[PDB]
């Protein structure tokens, strides 16, 4: 959100052909296609990964989607410092494929695991709560909600590095493996339409506080820093020390119920 | 003679007990809808447009644009077991079958919505909306068995913008088909005052930020109560015929009114 989310080479780039939209009514009947033409010439015509994660002061929305026919499309989001994260979010305008994963990554992207990932057949990917639970995906309708904090750490929770690597973040990435497009009225003329290849994506935005160990009141279009000028006489970036006034005193986390 | 199925939102008011614009509020909210320059403005009631009475929540629902509103936020600390309460006094005990309540904001974590026996007594829930109700409401996630069940399909702020919520009341519940032969279901159904309630909107830790933005953003907000429903009365009447006193009763049959 509010920064650059690298990824692959946008639409039509090593293929010139017409891309449209199989959009749906409100009566969940698809649309007719709303044809466009996709290139790198003007704006209009050039949309790069950029137009999702970008400062969203007009109407009309940013569409996006995978480079060229292609399965295994990930997104890469470079971070300057460390991050925080809330819970798990998913929008996806194409139909949401059982083949879901999310990720979390360490440090600098130097680590990768399954973080989580649900759906009606999870081994679509490759306790029941966590590693991956169903009747969470459907194929339809075109156009997965879960949280990240266990029900167990929605309270006792404070701020100390016990809990950081859960929600300390460094780098995002995505994969969806099934392929599809929600049915429409694709017999609309006589001729078939041709090259309808997309993945309609709205946006991703999953805000996240700026890590400030829940201590500073204000921390360094206008986006979210990681440096922090924390209270409480405490210094450092992640504020996880405090000034040696007093720190001799034994302490963590200054926990928002009573901010020991 | 067919009894005719009319929106139960219509020429009626909600009854909040807190509502945006009394005191001068300033908030921000995501700019799928608002599309501001810096999605920020300030919430107001003197202004008889932008109003956001309760009105403007059950009108006609415009398609294109319908008038929205906002409840009070985080900073008027609403974050309780109980919280803002806003009831429906309709005037009749209008058979609710399809509910729908479109958020202008975001659909909020933690809420439900509490409907009225009889007036004036006590509230019956329907259901418990929320992703993680067994901290906060105590209970089994993933409804299913008649009981006033959590659901977590639509929890979470999925849309971030134009939120959707599908409270089908006559669906998604073991009960759903045998609505017209089922005693339960039927004194479920129809309810003298609607009343969503918005207990609690389960925070993130962020309140020891205390963002002036953000806290002003964790607010709820109904864009419409898309809700739809008529006098259960054998459709004595295809439309409650008011009567002389200028309220909603049925029409009815043998010398009865
Ligand atoms: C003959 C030719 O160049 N075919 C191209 C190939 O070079 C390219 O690697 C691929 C996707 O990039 O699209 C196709
Ligand atoms: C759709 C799917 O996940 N199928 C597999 C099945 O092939 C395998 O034999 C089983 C383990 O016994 O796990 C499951
Ligand atoms: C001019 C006029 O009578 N307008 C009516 C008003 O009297 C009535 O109270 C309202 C619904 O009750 O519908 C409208
Ligand atoms: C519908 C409604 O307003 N309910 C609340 C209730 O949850 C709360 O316990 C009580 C406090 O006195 O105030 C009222
Ligand atoms: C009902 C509820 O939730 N809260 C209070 C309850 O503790 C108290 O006994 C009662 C009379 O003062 O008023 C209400």
């Amino acid at each position: 959100l509010g920064r650059k989310l690298r990824a692959d080479t946008m639409c039509g780039q090593n293929a010139t052909e017409l891309f449209c939209f199989y959009s749906e009514n409100a009566d969940l009947t698809c649309r007719q296609p709303k044809c466009d033409k996709c290139n790198a010439a003007h704006s209009h015509l050039a949309h790069p990964p950029s137009a999702m994660a970008d400062s969203s002061f007009r109407f009309p929305r940013t569409w996006w989607q995978s480079a060229e026919d292609v399965h295994r499309e990930k997104i890469q989001l470079d971070l300057e410092a460390e991050f925080y994260f809330t819970h798990l979010i998913m929008v996806f305008k194409s139909p949401r494929p059982a083949a879901m994963v999310l990720d979390r990554s360490q440090d600098f992207g130097k680590t990768w695991k399954p973080y989580k990932y649900f759906a009606t057949n999870c081994s679509a990917t490759f306790k029941k709560g966590a590693i991956c639970t169903s009747r969470y995906s459907n194929p339809f309708p075109c156009t997965v909600i879960f949280r990240a904090l266990s029900p167990p750490y929605d309270i006792e929770n404070p701020y100390s590095a016990k809990v950081q690597e859960q929600l300390k973040i460094t780098n995002l990435r995505v994969r969806l493996l099934k392929r599809q497009s929600c049915p429409c009225q694709i017999n609309d003329l006589n001729a078939k339409p041709h090259h309808f290849m997309h993945y309609a994506v709205y946006d991703f935005i999953v805000k996240g506080s700026c890590f400030c160990n829940g201590h500073a009141d204000q921390c360094l279009f206008h986006v979210v820093h990681g440096r922090c000028m924390c209270k409480h006489n405490t210094a450092g970036s992640h504020c996880q020390h405090c000034a040696p006034l007093y720190n001799d005193r034994p302490w963590e986390a200054a926990d928002g119920r009573t901010g020991a | 003679c067919m009894p005719e199925f009319v929106n139960a939102a219509f020429n009626v008011t909600v009854v909040a007990t807190n509502t945006c614009g009394t005191p001068p509020e300033e908030y921000c909210v995501q700019t799928g809808v608002t599309g501001v320059t810096k999605s920020c403005h300030l919430c107001d009631a003197g202004q008889p447009h932008l109003q956001h009475g309760a009105a403007f929540l059950t009108d006609y629902n415009n398609q294109a644009d319908t008038t929205w509103w906002q409840s009070q936020t985080m900073l008027a600390g609403v974050q309780y077991p109980s919280s803002i309460n806003l009831t429906l006094h309709l005037g009749k005990a209008f058979d609710i079958t399809y509910v729908r309540l479109k958020f202008h904001t975001s659909r909020p974590e933690s809420f439900a919505i509490y409907k009225r026996t009889w007036e004036d007594g006590p509230w019956i829930p329907y259901q418990y909306y929320s992703g993680s109700c067994e901290n906060t409401y105590s209970k089994a996630n993933r409804g299913f068995i008649q009981q006033a069940l959590c659901t977590d399909e639509f929890s979470d702020i999925s849309p971030l913008t134009g939120g959707n919520v599908a409270f089908s009341t006559l669906e998604g519940r073991p009960s759903a088909y045998n609505f017209d032969n089922s005693p339960v279901l039927q004194e479920w159904v129809t309810a003298t005052d609607i009343s969503v309630t918005l207990n609690r909107l389960n925070t993130f830790g962020d309140e020891v930020f205390n963002r002036p933005k953000v806290l002003k953003s964790y607010y709820y907000a109904i864009s419409d109560f898309a809700v739809g429903g008529r006098c259960k009365c054998n459709g004595h009447a295809s439309e409650c015929m008011k009567n002389e006193f200028d309220k909603l009763v049925c029409n009815c049959k043998h010398n009865t009114y």
